């Protein structure tokens, strides 16, 4: 009964663990987007001048 | 000789040209050039005028002689202009001869201030359950539609222009609101169709249609809702009622990081200029109930934003949400799943219509937004136990949710979704099958059609409820639970 | 003639000085004559005192300040008409393939005027392609853009080949192919293949005229040359009012391109560093291919996709033009489907019952929804068997497996790698068949027979084959 | 005077700023008063842009400078072969004057859509792992790509260390020759790496172009053009050559030192818009040429340095979108034991197939499908597991053991398919997985001995008869039997 259990469990974890990978992706996206206009600008800025 | 009504391209490139002479021109004034292209006065320095094309560059040179128009940049307004489809200069397109005009507004006017305004409270009914249920829009108000791409945003906008019908066919001069549909950023195929279905259903006749497709230049893009902001305005005025719909200012937006990154302004947040909050909300400011004292004239703002892997808290969302009475948030995850349209309802607000909406229905929509809000968070704890409490509450979040289902091109009357409401939160179709749900919609109303057809001729009439009607309709519901 | 003189260089940025209002407009082609042949200069902006900037179409290594400069008076021209079929030319509309020059009737500047609001199709349509799969899952629009996915072992040489034939044999236009960015390596086995498979044909005739501008080129040319593809096929829709394949590869280059261009300008970046030009850009591109009255143009365009990041500028930008996404996939080839098409990814944003009609639509509804049910199955097959599946669950699965393997299609331009005669599958044949076979209307028919094949009646005439 | 001569205006960071010269070529060379030459990049209405080759403390404001009429170009031939040249051609080695067959300008078009066949001919590099499983072809261009210290040069090296096997004999067209361009590189390190092919007796066929960490930018952007020229000698004159670029990542570095300065607009990373273009031009002049052109070809490996493994970095992108293909290293892999380090889920040759000895990818395409499946049950190796996917961690353990392989020794291809086939028809499930070291040896120097007659065969015929296959899993059932 315990190995049902447990076999139904870790099943649940990764459905779960599934759906926050696919969120952390999206956040990680726009970190890494946003990362590089920043650091473009702060060249943009400095080069203008 | 006489540099003042005429200039000489110095040099243009970009988009700009800068212009010199001109020195009685004035800022924002239109200009000529030497093969007819538009351009606009941006700034007067001692020396020479920059001067932004509504163009492509191509059309000036280096040298060319360029004419004032002593307007600033202006429109065709008044009643002529329905079942016509013009660009950014209300320049007519479809080739149905000259724009019938009664006068010409400027592109640029100010806000109807603190004073000639009045609390918006006639509702603008979009014949979405969904919607006028629970996010419902006052005429006046300026509701956003915030979606992922391919979420219908457009679905919602186009629905509210179709559902009007009702109305703008019968005598009633105040019952009225006229469309004004802005296509910024759009393809020139999905404009003539979407016009083509406009005529379909035959709205054509009570709307106006301006149009600066992804082709055009990146003023005529910008400058669109603008002139289309005027063009509605003349309703606003002279005591009539129109419904203006931005699709979208997230394109709106983009164009103007175009010119100001051309113009060499700093980039701000995701490279735009610090601006463009007050690009949108010096737009949407003129949208807008007015007093009793100025006509009582309404422009309803029906913007679209357009987001990006489901982000709200993106800086054009968040400034266009913090300009707006609110917003209908359109998950793309509901959408998937088949549930149209996908109102995410924790993130969807109307801000002053609860208390313009049609009586009938928030009295038998008694909290339904937080109880399908908090309904979601619930349900998302499961995937737990039995518990008979919160079992019990779910048989009907999902019936309910199953009762918003609306497929495209239905406009249904208040009257109609009243009833289906009741049912709804006094449970008179939880012993129904799930996948029967939607199914009985059609067999309800033809129920009610030809027996009970009073109590939708006097929510007709009224659109109120006494205690007298409550009873009459509690007997014609579980009556058909039986037959 | 107009004469000018180079004032500056700097990589791919040439400026050039003239006399009082001679100065040519911008995006005009102004030649210098070269030891080899002559460079192109595209002209970027007037920038006052009778000097414009440009921006080059190939090297300027060895240009002197002071050196001549022509105006062509018009922007760069391509020869256009039945002349270009079979011919290789580059961005600048030149021979490149060393079959003397192209004698074209005409000649068309690269930039030109999407067709007006009034030229337009008031009705969504499907294109006809033959292919089973895209058909009646992911159906083309007509003068529509479809994206297409998937890198290489997945026959995207064949497949682009299958439908400038099918383009050219089942309704009567041609194809132009466009290598924007092209790998050199792929632009020389492309162009044998093409022959190979005699879609070009130099003692007879070409059904596709070919437009490459590979990687070593310098930015303008990467640019322009979508457009030079472009401007060829809008000749055969508008003179000779027909259905042309118009194909982009790689659409995403284009882009990049159209960045480099932008930094090298001076401009300020936008966004992820793109040009701040990116939307209007695509547009100008993007909004020459369509319908008009006279004829369509439709085009098949690969689409990268940037550190796999669906909302990254470019993409993003881009699929605000697409209709249908083909996608190919390494998981349908190693199945042995070919077409290599995924039938559940490869989605139509012109599949609705009201435009596909009733019929069409509820087909390929309930197919996708067979295989979807199937797909989910997968797993519980491979732990417990298919012991382990209610009557109804266990029907479709042994029927979608049918449909798989109906979907699969042999093409007339692979005959020649396979010698398996190719079947083109007339759209009405895509619908009925798919429909019987949903009723089960031939379940006691074995799997094999319904794999690589024409219409049901070649599933009819296989199995019997199969059977005694 | 002014149109053969200038004046400098102002100098500093390397860039000069000089009055006239009003005949010059961009990209023309030019000498100063002192003697330092440098070249003319940027040509303004007012003033040439020229970058410096040497330390500017040799420059000074007002100094005199002279046209040399002449865009960059390089001694290109065989004199060349065994020299260490700097970027511009020169001696760096004691040896005296190159002898050249001729010169040719750093900048050249590529060979066309036309003049190219496909890729045909493998390079045998000796490496199992690379050989077996990411086929390079002549006239390819495969990508080195991986974080610093995971053993890029390494497998580069064992390359160039197994040519000897070709080189050493008589046919041309069996030969290859191998041009390793260092790019801001330790001089010791060069040296050193210089003290290693002679200890192979590898530079009598090799070509090292240095532009040393202290070097002026222009030569470190210059000397893989400069290289590639002389690669092409080779290519255009029905030879085989290989060219090594160590590495593109610091030749991007140095093209970026130039732009800022002389002040060109930057974009990602401080980068100029045509720092693609840069680097499409360089590896898009590797090739193999069509028999009308002499049949020759030329083969690329660039070296790429990741950083924290990102591929998505702007360099990395670029090149990886230019190359046929890459070979992955890790650090993981390394620590492991995994020697070389190849990452074979993601190392992918777009050519491939075409370009392996028929023998290897006989026995072989098995080899891509078990690694592939064992990859994928990896994590199992933490108590119950069914028979099946037991069996799929026995092979897979064996076969990464069989792909390790020391450094300096690569394996002739008669040596690779022995190995290779005893491992994936499954003689070393029985063998533990620590024996696997010294089975090769033993296998290997048996095989000489007493089987000598299948391995010549393998050799030379390049093929396996259906008898050879049963020579040697004889000939193997024998030995792991014994
Ligand atoms: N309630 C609905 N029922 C059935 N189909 C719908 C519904 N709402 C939208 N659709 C369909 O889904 C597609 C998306 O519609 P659309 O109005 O363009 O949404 P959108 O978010 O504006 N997409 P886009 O403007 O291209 O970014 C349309 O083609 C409709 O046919
Ligand atoms: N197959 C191998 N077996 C044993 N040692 C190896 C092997 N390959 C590389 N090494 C060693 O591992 C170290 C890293 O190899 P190396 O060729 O320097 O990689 P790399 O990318 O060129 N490092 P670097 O370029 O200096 O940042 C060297 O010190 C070698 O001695
Ligand atoms: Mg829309
Ligand atoms: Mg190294």
């Amino acid at each position: 009964a315990e190995i049902s259990a447990r076999r139904n469990a870790m099943d649940n974890a990764s459905k779960n663990a599934g759906d926050m990978i696919n969120r952390y992706s999206i956040l990680y996206n726009r970190t890494r987007q946003a990362v590089i206009t920043n650091e473009l600008v702060d060249i943009i800025t400095g080069a203008s001048s | 000789a006489n540099l003042n009504e005429t200039g000489r391209v110095l040099a243009v490139g970009d988009g700009i040209a800068r212009v010199f002479g001109l020195n009685n021109i004035q800022a924002e004034e239109l200009v000529e050039f030497s093969s007819g292209v538009k351009g606009m006065a941006l700034n007067l320095e001692p020396g020479q005028v920059g001067i932004v094309l509504f163009g492509s560059d191509r059309l000036v040179k280096e040298g060319e002689l360029v004419k004032r128009t002593g307007n600033i940049v202006d429109v065709p307004v008044g009643p002529g202009l329905l079942g016509r489809v013009v660009d950014a200069l209300g320049n007519p397109i479809d080739g149905k001869g000259p724009i019938d005009a009664a006068g010409r507004s400027r592109a640029q006017v100010k806000a109807p201030g603190i004073l000639p305004r009045r609390s918006v409270h006639e509702p603008v009914q979009t014949g979405l359950k969904a919607v006028d249920a629970l996010v419902p829009i006052g005429r006046g108000q300026r509701e956003l539609i915030i979606g992922d791409r391919q979420t219908g945003k457009t679905a919602v906008a186009l629905d509210t222009i179709l559902n009007q019908k009702r109305w703008n066919n019968g005598s009633d001069e105040s019952k009225k609101l006229y469309c004004v549909y802005v296509a910024v950023g759009q393809k020139r195929s999905t404009v003539a169709q979407l016009v083509q279905t406009l005529e379909q259903h035959d709205a054509m006749k009570y709307s106006i249609i301006v149009a600066a497709t992804a082709s055009e230049a990146a003023p005529l893009q910008y400058l669109a809702p603008f002139t289309a902001a005027s063009i509605g305005e003349w309703f606003r005025d002279n005591g009539k009622h129109a419904l203006i719909v931005y699709d979208d200012l997230s394109k709106q937006a983009v164009a103007y990081r175009q010119l100001s990154l051309l113009l060499r302004r700093p980039p701000g947040r995701e490279a735009y200029p610090g601006d463009v909050f007050y690009l949108h909300s010096r737009l949407l400011e003129r949208a807008a109930k007015l007093s009793e004292k100025e006509g009582s004239g309404s422009l309803t703002a029906l913007p679209v934003i357009e987001t990006q892997g489901g982000d709200v808290s993106a800086y054009i969302p968040t400034n266009v949400i913090s300009i707006t009475d609110g917003q209908i948030f359109l998950e793309a995850e509901l959408f998937y799943k088949g549930i149209r349209p996908a109102i995410n309802v924790g993130l969807s607000v109307s801000r002053v219509g609860s208390a313009a909406q049609v009586k009938a229905l928030k009295q038998v929509a008694g909290s339904l937004k937080l109880f399908l809000a908090q309904y979601r968070e619930v349900a998302a704890f499961a995937q737990s136990d039995l518990d008979a409490s919160t079992k019990q509450t779910l048989v009907r979040g999902e019936r309910l949710t199953q009762l918003l289902k609306q497929n495209q091109y239905s406009p249904l009357a208040t009257e109609e979704q009243v009833p289906l409401i009741y049912a709804g939160v006094n449970g008179h179709l939880d012993g129904i099958e799930l996948s029967r749900i939607g199914e009985f919609e059609s067999s309800f109303l033809s129920y009610l059609k030809s027996n009970h057809n009073e109590l939708l001729t006097e929510i007709r009439e009224k659109g109120e409820l006494s205690k007298e009607l409550l009873a009459s309709l509690k007997s014609a519901t579980e009556s058909f639970v039986a037959t | 003639p107009i004469t000018g003189k180079v004032t500056a260089v700097i990589g791919a940025i040439v400026d050039v000085h003239f006399e009082q209002s001679e100065l040519p407009a911008i995006l005009n082609a102004l030649e210098i004559k070269t030891p080899q042949g002559k460079l192109v200069l595209e002209v970027a902006q007037h920038l006052g005192e009778n000097t414009v900037r440009t921006i080059a179409m190939d090297g300027t290594e060895g240009l002197v300040r002071g050196e001549k400069v022509l105006d062509t008076g018009g922007p760069i021209s391509v020869p256009v008409g039945r002349e270009t079929l079979g011919r290789i030319i580059n961005v600048i509309g030149e021979p490149i393939d060393e079959r003397g020059p192209i004698k074209s009737k005409l000649r068309k500047p690269i930039h030109a005027d999407p067709p007006s609001f009034a030229e337009q199709s008031t009705s969504a349509e499907i294109l006809e392609t033959g292919i089973k799969v895209v058909d009646l899952l992911a159906p083309y629009a007509r003068g529509g853009k479809i994206g297409l996915f998937g890198g290489a072992g997945v026959g995207k040489t064949v497949f682009i080949q299958e439908l400038i034939n099918n383009i050219a044999k089942a309704h009567g236009g041609f194809s132009v192919f466009t290598g924007v960015g092209e790998r050199t390596r792929e632009g020389n086995d492309l162009y044998r293949e093409m022959k190979e498979t005699g879609v070009i044909n130099l003692e007879g005739e070409s059904k596709v005229a070919l437009v490459f501008g590979q990687m070593n080129e310098p930015p303008g040319a990467r640019a322009r040359v979508a457009l030079t593809g472009l401007t060829i096929a809008e000749y055969f829709r508008d003179e000779e009012g027909q259905d042309v394949l118009l194909f982009i590869d790689n659409i995403f280059r284009f882009t990049q391109a159209g960045s480099e261009v932008s930094a090298l300008l001076g401009r300020i970046p936008s966004a992820v560093g793109y040009q701040p030009t990116l939307a209007t850009d695509m547009g100008l591109l993007q909004e020459r291919i369509t319908t008009t009255k006279k004829g369509s143009v439709t085009s098949v365009q690969a689409v990268y996709v940037p550190a796999d990041d669906l909302t990254d500028p470019a993409p993003a930008t881009t699929f605000a033009h697409l209709d249908a996404t083909t996608v190919l996939s390494r998981g349908i080839s190693e199945l042995g489907i070919y077409p290599a098409v995924d039938p559940l990814d490869s989605k139509s944003r012109l599949l609705d019952a009201a435009v596909v009609g009733q019929e069409h639509y509820d087909v390929a509804s309930k197919v996708q929804e067979t295989l979807q049910t199937y797909k989910s199955l997968q797993d519980i097959i491979a732990i417990l068997g298919m012991d382990e599946l209610s009557e109804q669950d266990k029907l479709t699965v042994e029927r979608a497996r049918k449909i798989q393997r109906f979907l699969s299609q042999p093409f007339a331009v692979a005959e020649v790698f396979t010698g398996i005669p190719g079947k083109l599958v007339r759209l009405k044949d895509t619908v009925a068949s798919f429909k019987a076979v949903l009723e089960g209307k031939y379940d006691n028919i074995p799997e094999h027979a319904f794999y690589m094949v024409g219409g049901i009646e070649d599933v009819v005439a296989k199995a019997e084959k199969l059977a005694a």
